[PDB]
RNA sequence: AGAACUGGCGCUGCGGGAUGAACCGAACGCCGGGUUAAGGCGCCCGAUGCCGACGCUCAUCAGACCCCAGAAAAGGUGUU
RNA sequence: UAGCCCUGAAAAUGGAUGGCGCUGGAGCGUCGGGCCCAUACCCGGCCGUCGCCGGCGUCGAGAGUGGACGGGAGCGGCGGCCCGGAGCCCCGCGGACGCUACGCCGCGACGAGUAGGAGGGCCGCUGCGGUGAGCCUUGAAGCCUAGGGCGCGGGCCCGG
């Protein structure tokens, strides 16, 4: 019994919808990561530009 | 009553058509209702001194 | 209850279950200091209990949230009122503190306790924790702490040992 | 290690036949190959009367298996029956049935060929259906021993019908109290 | 209650348990689940013939969550990694046996 | 050393130190043949820590190990020329041991024998001259 | 000394209670890694060598952890 | 009034929070985060026992979770100058192991035990009917050995 949950393709094996909920949240987890660095450089950068 | 009284029930859903358990259950866990406190607000109270 | 960690205010509202008899029970509500939130809806049902009709098998609550201060920065005098259970007697009895809150004052006040009247934490039962301002304060220690200009030293201080050379040649100085 | 309970897990039934028996070994290796591969029933019990013991293979006598074959639908099945078979002189007309049975005794296997029977051995019997297809398996009165008339509650309790063992049916010979109501008591 | 302790279990708290500790029992012995296949020549006369539809079933009370659960073998768990708190009283006494109010899900991590 | 069997596997064997009798070394009337203590106070029996260990089947050695030599082979004592010949199939795994009641006459065809059918005696140097 | 309900020693080791029949944990094939239970963590003795938290406490008879191993009434402008 | 402390508080070998010792605690109370280890629990190995089984298909020609067919009629796709039909291989004559069936393999769960009850013994000693074209004065039995091993054990084999 190899572990699920610890590799991939057993997962997958076992539950097929299961890595397509992966990268359907990696994407909202990398896009929101560059969210958070626009708009983090976008409030850091401002009023560095003010003053 | 319950043996008898469901044969008035299995020969009623027979001409009718439904799955209508009468084996029974014991009892569920509540369900979640929606409570009220209209107008008023929840009456405090705290527990009391000791004098004998 | 253990009073483990840090305790916390939860607020608890609740009533018995619909009767025949009569609908629409007042639904109280109490104040509950609890180290986690199922403490706080098992000492309700001690407290409901010693003053209803009701047990926890014949009603239910609705409402289980932390309650917490609206100035958590802001120094406050407390003044609370127990029950607890001595040995030969139990006793009512009036107390202060001095904290930032709450739940602040009443785990001071399960670490008074148990210090000098050896009343473990399930003998105890709070009436009313709230604050009063100053200069209402009867209790004479806490009374020093409200004079503006105050100022004292830090005589004789120690600590951090075995942190340095376990074996050392330099003799520490309290300073 | 949770359950006390573990003085059943051993099941006492027989794997092998306790006997050394060459031929019946034979008729083991033929059935218990034939009870793991064919999808039946019949297969696995005759298999299972391979081996157990004499006490639990009763003799079959004659007339039981005539009497069991004659009924509406036994027209032309084979006889089954893992044991002997003895005859009766009890019975006079002897129908054509055809029998399968390990060892027939001989005042047996002669009355029943003249009528125009034909008497089979186990081994005849796989050739002819392996499945079982068609055949009646019977079976002797295993519980008609002297054995198991001595068997019962206990001779002295309440009714009791248990036959208690004397060494010399006679009077004078547990006939005496407890026996009958005048001397004693009537148990 | 002396001698157990419960609480109400989340979703990834039931999902933890089936893929990494679940085992079924075939006809008497436990072996590792791993194929669905495993489920649905058992116990598919039901409907759930995959792995995540037995999750369904027993996350949600389902309408086979006896055929479910007793198709199960007891979650042989470990000794929790954390350590615990006096075993022997009550959870609301400080100690961890008995109901502890979803709490389970704090606990089950640390037994697995 | 050369005549070099199948596989060898890592030869484990729970334990190498030979079970002895309880109150071996007190006495000579003891050997220290086993002889499991059936007392009723005593406390190899009842199985304190610290003491003689006893024998019971969890020391049993692997199934594909047991009865092994370390050489490689498993010994099969023979004592002519014609049960040597037996062997003759199993040249790679069996190996030959020779019984003492052999005399030196006889022992010496039945070494020559042993290198036309390549078959390993263990005492190939016995009784020699 | 004698009974009732359950458990255990008797038949049973193992970690703990310094040692111990019954107490608290836990019931045993032979072992490698992991984690805990009752317990503990100055030195014997594996582990507080944490910059632990808040107090109480001076004993010219201190106190120190279930059963469990030496105590009460009454009294103290000791002290909280 | 109640917590700590003291008076109340006397027994015989020298003595007992276990000892040493301990007083910004190595004491008492309420608690936090760590940390150490049982034969407990988890993972894995190995052995045994129990349970449910598997192969006489050694059938490189056996394939079975449907096959022969066959006349009465068209589907596509194969041998075109719109008709469409057996290959019993043979350029290789080639293909491991195996099933003491009282044996071999698989999977799974359990493993304490006095009294007592049964199973196995290729444990061992003495004697007989068999049987090893068995063993030996080119040294059998027996005893000894800081010699080489095997079996978990009863015991056994070999060297000197
Ligand atoms: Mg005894
Ligand atoms: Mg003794
Ligand atoms: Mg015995």
């Amino acid at each position: 019994k190899k572990n699920p949950l610890k590799n991939l393709r057993i997962m997958l094996k076992l539950n097929p919808y299961a890595k397509t909920m992966r990268r359907n949240t990696i994407l909202r987890q990398a896009r929101n990561h560059k969210l958070r660095v626009d708009k983090a450089a976008a409030a850091a950068a401002a009023l560095q530009a003010k003053s | 009553k319950r043996v008898k009284e469901n044969d008035q029930k299995k020969k009623e859903a027979k001409e009718k058509g439904t799955w209508v358990q009468l084996k029974r259950q014991p009892a569920p866990p509540r369900e979640a209702h929606f409570v009220r406190t209209n107008g008023k607000e929840p009456e405090l109270l705290e527990p009391i001194p000791y004098e004998f | 209850m253990k009073a483990s960690g840090t305790l916390r205010e939860y607020k608890v509202v609740g009533r018995c279950l619909p009767t025949p008899k009569c609908h629409t029970p007042p639904l109280y509500r109490m104040r509950i200091f609890a180290p986690n939130h199922v403490v706080a809806k098992s000492r309700f049902w001690y407290f409901v209990s010693q003053l209803k009709k009701m047990k926890k098998s014949s009603g239910e609550i609705v409402y289980c949230g932390q309650v917490f201060e609206k100035s958590p920065l802001r120094v406050k005098n407390f003044g609370i009122w127990l029950r607890y259970d001595s040995r030969s007697g139990t006793h009512n009895m009036y107390r202060e503190y001095r904290d930032l809150t709450t739940a602040g004052a009443v785990t001071q006040c399960y670490r008074d306790m148990g210090a000098r009247h050896r009343a473990r934490a399930h003998s105890i039962q709070i009436m009313k924790v709230e604050e009063i301002a100053a200069s209402k304060c009867r209790r004479p220690a806490v009374k020093q702490f409200h004079d503006s200009k105050i100022k004292f030293p830090l005589p004789h201080r120690v600590l951090r040992r075995q942190h340095k050379p376990r074996f050392t040649t330099k003799r520490p100085n309290t300073f | 290690g949770v359950d006390i309970r573990h003085n059943k897990d051993r099941k006492v039934r027989r794997k092998e036949p306790k006997s050394q028996d060459i031929y019946l070994r034979l008729l083991v290796k033929l059935y218990r190959f034939l009870a793991r591969r064919t999808n039946s029933t019949f297969n696995q019990v005759v298999l299972k009367r391979l081996f157990m013991s004499r006490t639990n293979r009763p003799p079959l006598s004659l007339s039981r298996m005539i009497r069991k074959m004659k009924l509406p639908g036994r027209e032309n099945k084979t006889a089954v029956v893992v044991g002997t078979i003895t005859d009766d002189v009890r019975v006079q007309e002897v129908p054509k049935l055809k029998v399968c049975a390990l060892r027939v005794t001989s005042r047996a296997r002669s009355r029943i060929l003249r009528a125009g029977g034909k008497i089979l051995t186990f081994d005849q019997l796989a050739l002819d259906s392996p499945k079982g297809c068609g055949t009646v398996l019977l079976s002797g009165p295993r519980k008609g021993r002297e054995v198991y008339r001595h068997f019962g509650k206990a001779p002295g309790t309440p009714h009791s019908h248990t036959k208690p063992y004397v060494r010399s049916k006679g009077r004078k010979f547990e006939r005496a109290r407890g026996r009958r109501a005048s001397r004693g008591y009537k148990n | 209650e002396p001698y157990i302790a419960w609480g109400y279990p989340n979703l990834k708290s039931v999902n933890e348990l089936i893929y990494k500790r679940g085992y079924g029992k075939i006809n008497k012995k436990r072996i590792a689940l791993t194929d669905n296949a495993l489920i649905a020549r058992s116990l598919g006369k039901y409907g759930i013939i995959c792995m995540e539809d037995l999750i369904h079933e027993i996350y949600t009370v389902g309408k086979r969550f006896k055929e479910a659960n007793n198709f199960l073998w007891p979650f042989k768990l470990s000794s929790p990694r954390g350590g615990m708190k006096k075993k022997t009283t009550h959870f609301v006494e400080g100690g961890d046996a008995g109901n502890r109010e979803d709490q389970i899900n704090r606990l089950i991590r640390r037994m697995n | 050393a050369a005549l070099r069997p199948l596989v060898k596997p890592k030869i484990v064997k729970k334990r190498t130190k030979k079970f002895i009798r309880h109150q071996s070394d007190r006495y000579v009337k003891i050997k220290r043949n086993w002889r499991k203590p059936r007392g009723i106070d005593n406390r190899v029996r009842r199985r304190f820590k610290g003491q003689i260990l006893m024998p019971n089947i969890g020391y049993g050695s692997n199934k594909k190990t047991k009865h092994m030599l370390p050489s490689g082979f498993r010994k099969f004592l023979v004592h002519n020329v014609k049960e040597l010949e037996v062997l003759l199939m199993c040249n790679k795994s069996y190996c030959a041991e020779i019984a003492h009641n052999v005399s030196s006459k006889n022992r010496k065809a039945i070494v020559e024998r042993a290198a036309q059918l390549a078959i390993r005696v263990t005492n190939p140097n016995a009784r020699l001259r």
